[PDB]
């Protein structure tokens, strides 16, 4: 079940010559066909059928002036991907129709057809669905949510009311996570859907909500401080000090410089709190990085 | 003297067949001392592949790969220089520089070495060295549109790492390398 | 240009 790739993948390469058109018709017919191997087989034979959809998409916008309806060819190309990852998701597979949904989800963004707005909402809200239902391993629902949120801080499609569903739900997923480091980690990184994260309606600039960043900060600090191992506590200490440290950088004027000083005080106060290993070595490293890196161009306190 | 190659997400079958066949000729096994990989080879036979080329082979876990081991991230050294392995699809924004420069400071690495971009960058920023090949089979990505097949290889001296990057611009292969010293 | 390999 393992030996069609490299076949299909052949098939890919030698089929881009081809003019979009026909290549959707070609793609079609290894449709039906290719979805025929069975519920063992599309495991190594569709993702190439998913891609190759999302490249005939672009090469179809670079076709907007011979072409006055590659935007309905690009509707009909999302659709058929989507039926196609859903093929996938009738054997029983989490981890990866999540990837394809996002990646279909950011190419709908780039592309700009019309009506590409609802598609990569549904593509986004398809990776939630089965985010919630079929991935429940602690590791793997850490490193999904961290692919949904680097994902959908890249796309400027959205606007206020569409971007606003994926930033709540991000922040809800991400905060019901199973372990207490994972949670807080998980709630760290989604600062950056506040503050990088674009949408529609601010015409392309950056939301830069400074205020709500520290507030998912604050709420990573208080999971932290409930990590109860003090080894990994100061750990989450200095990694969510060095996310302060970033924003800080990026001109977020909600960010005191008195924050740095009481969050690195914790810090000093309980790091001698452990003995000699090669973890608290690391540890130690970590933070007199961060030190001497707030040391170099010394601006304020 | 030890030369080293890193490259990544090649994307194979995903969106890639093989390799460019210029690029294909350039790599030949025996030269290569150490074999560093950030991307997704998305197949172990892209795998057997690299174990074809050197013996020290090094990966780590891209977000399209199915393999069962490839870990997520890895520090390794060669010679005296610390170099952190990792793909880059967790260093959020994907592009950063700066996200980039704190993983840099909680691994303590001298060479910090990702992917995940399709795009390759070689820079030096607060007297450390950071390394992105890039696609060596320049795949697709959703980003960017004009990618440019690319490899580095760096030739760790004795505290002094000079890396030198292939391109395929057009047909032939062009060529260009930066220099860096440990701090 | 140099090269550990070919040009």
């Amino acid at each position: 079940f393992a030996d069609e790739q490299s076949l299909v993948g052949r098939f890919i390469h030698l089929l881009r010559s081809d003019d979009p058109d026909q290549q959707y018709l070609i793609l079609n017919t290894a449709r039906k066909h290719f979805g025929a191997g069975g519920n063992q087989r599309i495991r190594f034979t569709l993702p190439p059928l998913v891609f190759a959809a999302y490249q005939l998409a672009f090469r179809y916008k670079e076709n907007s002036q011979m072409d006055d309806k590659w935007e309905k060819k690009c509707q009909k190309i999302f659709s058929f991907a989507h039926q196609t990852i859903s093929a996938l998701i009738k054997a029983e597979l989490a981890e990866l129709p999540l990837r394809l949904f996002l990646q279909g989800a950011l190419a709908a963004g780039e592309i700009g057809f019309e009506n590409h707005e609802t598609v990569a909402y549904e593509f986004m809200s398809q990776a939630f669905s089965l985010y919630e239902d079929e991935i429940s391993d602690s590791k793997a629902q850490l490193a999904a949510i961290t692919l949904i949120i680097g994902t959908f801080e890249r796309m400027k499609c959205f606007s206020e009311e569409n971007h606003e569903p994926l930033r709540t739900q991000c922040a809800l997923a991400a905060s019901k996570l199973l372990k207490k480091p994972d949670q807080g980690r998980a709630v760290s990184t989604c600062a950056h859907l506040f503050w990088s994260g674009r949408n529609t309606d601010k015409n392309g600039e950056e939301l830069h909500g400074g205020k709500r960043v520290m507030e998912c900060l604050k709420k990573a600090l208080k999971i932290a401080n409930q990590c109860m191992d003090p080894s990994l506590q100061v750990q989450l200490f200095i990694e969510i000090l060095n996310r302060y440290i970033y924003f800080y950088e990026k001109e977020n004027d909600a960010v005191t410089i008195q924050v740095l000083n009481q969050l690195i005080q914790k810090i000093r106060e309980d790091l001698p709190n452990l003995e000699s290993s090669e973890e608290t070595e690391q540890i130690n490293k970590h933070f007199h990085n961060t030190l001497e890196h707030l040391r170099s161009r010394r601006e304020s306190p | 003297r030890m030369l080293v190659l890193v490259l990544g997400d090649l994307h194979i079958p995903h969106r890639c067949n093989s390799l460019p066949a210029k690029f294909k000729k350039l790599l030949v096994p025996g030269k290569i001392q150490h074999i560093l990989c950030t991307g997704n080879l998305c197949t172990k036979e892209s795998y057997d592949y690299l174990k074809t080329l050197a013996g020290d082979v090094h990966i780590v876990r891209g977000d399209f790969d199915e393999n069962l081991n490839y870990p997520e991230q890895k520090v390794v050294t060669v010679g005296q220089f610390k170099i952190g392995l990792i793909h880059g699809h967790q260093v959020i924004p994907w592009g950063d520089m700066a996200s980039l420069a704190l993983l840099q400071r909680q691994f303590d690495v001298d060479i910090l070495i990702s992917g995940h971009t399709h795009k390759f960058e070689a820079f030096e920023h607060e007297n450390k060295f950071y390394i992105n090949p890039g696609s060596a089979t320049g795949a697709y990505n959703a980003l960017e549109t004009n990618i440019i097949p690319s490899f580095v290889l760096m030739d760790i001296q004795a505290s002094t790492v000079v890396t030198y990057v292939y391109q395929l611009i057009g047909d032939d292969v062009k060529v260009e390398r930066i220099e860096y010293k440990k701090s | 240009f140099d090269d550990p390999l070919n040009a």
